[PDB]
RNA sequence: UUGGCACCUCGAUGUCGGCUCAUCGCAUCCUGGGGCUGUAGUCGGUCCCAAGGGUUGGGCUGUUCGCCCAUUAAAGCGGUACGCGAGCUGGGUUCAGAACGUCGUGAGACAGUUCGGUCCCUAUCCGUCGUGGGCGUAGGAAAUUUGAGAGGAGCUGUCCUU
RNA sequence: GGGAUAAGUGCUGAAAGCAUCUAAGCAUGAAGCCCCCCUCAAGAUGAGAUUUCCCAACUUCGGUUAUAAGAUCCCUCAAAG
């Protein structure tokens, strides 16, 4: 597992500490703690960490790769954070902030409220660019996915909520 | 979704995967989604 | 010449044991407990009388399964009414009624006789670590 | 959440604010007293036991249920109440809002309250499948010898039996019945009566139990 | 389904259709949830999950079917002795009468037709629906009760607003 | 309305540097499942719980006794049959 073998670089401002399996990483933006695979060992250097698997079994290789990826994601989340940006397409499709919550008006007969969660921040720009910012990559993905699934893009005019870089397949709606 | 005993690539972008014990094909082309059954 | 010993109620002595389900496999714990309840572990075993002991099983909620039995082992019952099949999975039954799980597992390994019913009545199962039978002074029993 | 016990007096009607005709049942609900208070600690669940309709005191050679026996008299005297004809528990109420020995007046309910009414339906005795189960008759003519019979009770070799739940003649009525979402039309505190919109189960003089409606 | 076989039943296992009463399966007719679409919308096509409930009156014919009228959200397909005649019917079919066509010298005969034509039984056992008595539940009683279990229910149109 | 799900839909994610709803992990998702609603229900022989009532003499001193609380017989009846 190349991903497992690869070493995680710790920025000077980030501190990683292990309690058996459970690990916690603190940094400028917050703290992230989770339980990693119990059969994986960690070589904790002053400026870097390495993940070690006991064997070359299928399960060991898979868990090695995923553990390395998860720990690296924790480190980068505390360091820089993660952001996902959605944009609204369609006349009248708008978003705005009701304090911390996000209210969307996308062609429904009612507005849709998405309640903010811990460690997550919503930001609306130009009424049509929503962005979710957080420390947890998983949480950012989940909340952005909920926002997009409120009304995903349709193919005949592209209207709806999309990830800003997303490619939306387009179809020719009307023919004689 | 195409559900059939014969699941296989329809184009070179089709990708054979396995989810929950089921052979599937996922593709950029939605017509090519296949689940074995 | 007939000389085989026969136990009877005058000379049978039934003890009380406690067995911890925690970390044990349902069926293997069950088969051993059933042997104990029937008295197959006594040199005076006599088939037409109950020579077995009382068993208390604690931590029933911490019994474990292998494979996918938690989601795939289904217990069915019938109400004797048309269409009256009801089912509950092994995992859900462990969640909601672990005592019943252990009891049915063990009682299914006892003969369907009047005597087997009586012997199965000597079983006491508790989901937690406590039992109300301190008065019976039960001894810990180690499986296998 | 409220509860009270009463007797069914009978049906009548009232004219509403717009002149609409409102059928009502009159329930006389005098002399309700909290006899006992059950709690999770002692009994395992919360409820108030209500006794309704004073009966006469214990006497030596009592021959009917009109006179309280000694067990009932002790139970009621513990609450400091006269012995009661009917005793029912209400689990839907807040036990902390009641004291043992308290009166429960009809004024606990207000006009407009949505309520469930429970009673014992009128008895009909032994009844056939047409009346008891609402089945169809056979033909009355065209050579028929099947008018009020219940019809086929099974199939054949499969299953060589009648299934449980087969509908057959037997005693009809006399069942506990709850009618949901009736309304309190009026409360008359002078006469200790509640007007319930519509009809409720049971014969006249039958015990009825009124509760705040469970669905909301 | 049409058959093949001839293994139970010829000291009898009543046979089509209808009526009454259902019950089960799902390979789903509607309603619920989805994927793909040569899905603009409204509609549709096709496939997947799903058996909770629901799934109509009439004309003709013994009919089952089928066609037709008028509806409906829909008018599902099957199993249960082509479910159910000790629950009902008895129109067809399969007795004795009579007749037509036809065949036969004839007596007669015809999955050809026609008109007429006896449907018994007081429930012993299991089963099922109700309703009592006994004993048990470690004193004898009156009330109020928990809920392990079990049963019931479960469907859908139209219109208004957006 | 709640909980868990189906077909699905995804997030994060390696095996397999990419990709990937899946392996670990986390979501979401049906008139269906388990509840919520209605009725029966401790012969639930595992026979449960609460409140109240009754409580002595005589004995071969094992035990008995009629009585207690209570309930019936019999009688007048109906909302019950
Ligand atoms: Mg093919
Ligand atoms: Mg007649
Ligand atoms: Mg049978
Ligand atoms: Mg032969
Ligand atoms: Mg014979
Ligand atoms: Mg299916
Ligand atoms: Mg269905
Ligand atoms: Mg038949
Ligand atoms: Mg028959
Ligand atoms: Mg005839
Ligand atoms: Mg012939
Ligand atoms: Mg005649
Ligand atoms: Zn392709």
């Amino acid at each position: 597992s190349r991903v497992g073998k690869k070493i995680i670089d710790i920025p000077s401002d980030v501190t990683v500490t292990f309690d058996g399996n459970h690990v916690t990483v603190k940094g400028p933006k917050g703290e992230l703690s989770r339980t990693l695979n119990e059969r994986m060992t960690f070589k904790q250097e002053e400026n870097t960490i390495e993940v070690v698997r006991p064997s070359d079994s299928k399960e060991d290789r898979t868990n090695h790769g995923t553990t390395r990826a998860l720990l690296n994601n924790m480190v980068q989340g505390v360091s820089q954070g993660y952001v996902k940006v959605l944009e609204l397409v369609g006349v009248g499709y708008r978003a705005q902030m009701q304090g911390k919550d996000l209210i969307l008006n996308v062609g429904y007969s009612h507005p849709v409220e998405i309640k903010a969660e811990e460690n997550i921040t919503f930001s609306v720009e130009k009424n049509t660019v929503v962005k979710v910012e957080g420390i947890s990559k998983e949480q950012v993905g989940a909340l952005a996915s909920n926002i997009r699934s409120v009304r995903p893009p349709e193919p005949y005019k592209g209207k709806g909520i999309r990830y800003q870089g997303e490619y939306v397949r387009r179809k020719e709606g009307k023919t004689g | 979704m195409k559900v059939r005993p014969s699941v296989k690539p329809i184009c070179e972008k089709c990708k054979v995967i396995k989810r929950k014990g089921k052979v599937m094909v996922i593709c950029e082309n939605p017509k090519h989604k296949q689940r074995q059954g | 010449m007939r000389q085989t010993f026969m136990a009877n109620e005058s000379n049978i002595e039934r003890k009380w044991y406690v067995i911890d389900a925690e970390g044990q496999t349902l069926g293997r714990l069950s088969s051993e407990v059933a042997s104990i309840l029937r008295g197959k572990n006594k040199v005076t075993y006599t088939p037409h009388v109950d020579t077995g002991d009382y068993v208390i099983v604690i931590n029933a909620s911490k019994i474990e399964f292998t494979g996918n039995k938690e989601t795939d082992k289904v217990y069915y019952r019938h109400s004797n009414h048309p269409g009256g099949i009801k089912s509950i999975t092994a995992g859900e039954l462990r969640r909601t009624n672990p005592e019943r799980l252990i009891e049915n597992s063990i009682k299914g390994m006892l003969p369907s006789t009047r005597l087997g019913e009586k012997q199965g009545k000597k079983l006491f199962v508790y989901g937690g670590a406590e039992h109300p039978h301190a008065a019976q002074q039960p001894e810990n029993y180690e499986l296998r | 959440t409220k509860g009270i016990l009463g007797r069914k007096i009978g049906m009548t009607q009232v004219f509403g604010e717009n002149g609409e005709l409102i059928p009502v049942t009159v329930v006389e609900a005098k002399e309700n007293v909290v006899l006992q208070k059950k709690t999770v600690e002692v009994d395992g669940y919360n409820a108030i036991q209500v006794g309704f309709e004073d009966k006469k005191a214990y006497k030596k050679d009592a021959k009917s249920n009109k006179y309280a026996n000694k067990p009932a008299e002790g139970h009621a005297k513990k609450a400091d109440a006269a012995p009661k004809r009917f005793i029912r528990e209400f689990r839907n109420v807040d036990v902390d809002a009641y004291e043992v020995g308290q009166e429960v007046s009809v004024d606990t309910f207000v006009a407009g309250d949505v309520i469930d009414v429970t009673g014992v339906s009128k008895g009909k005795g032994f009844q056939g499948a047409i009346k008891r189960h609402g089945q169809s008759r056979g033909p009355m003519s065209h050579g028929s010898h099947f008018h009020r019979a219940p019809g086929s009770v099974g199939m054949a070799s499969d299953a060589s039996r009648v299934f449980k739940g087969q509908k057959m003649p037997g005693r009809m009525g006399g069942n506990t019945v709850t009618v949901q979402n009736l309304e309190v039309v009026q409360v008359d505190t002078e006469n200790k009566v509640i007007l319930v919109k519509g009809n409720v189960p049971g014969p006249k003089k039958g015990l009825v139990e009124i509760r705040t409606s469970i669905k909301k």
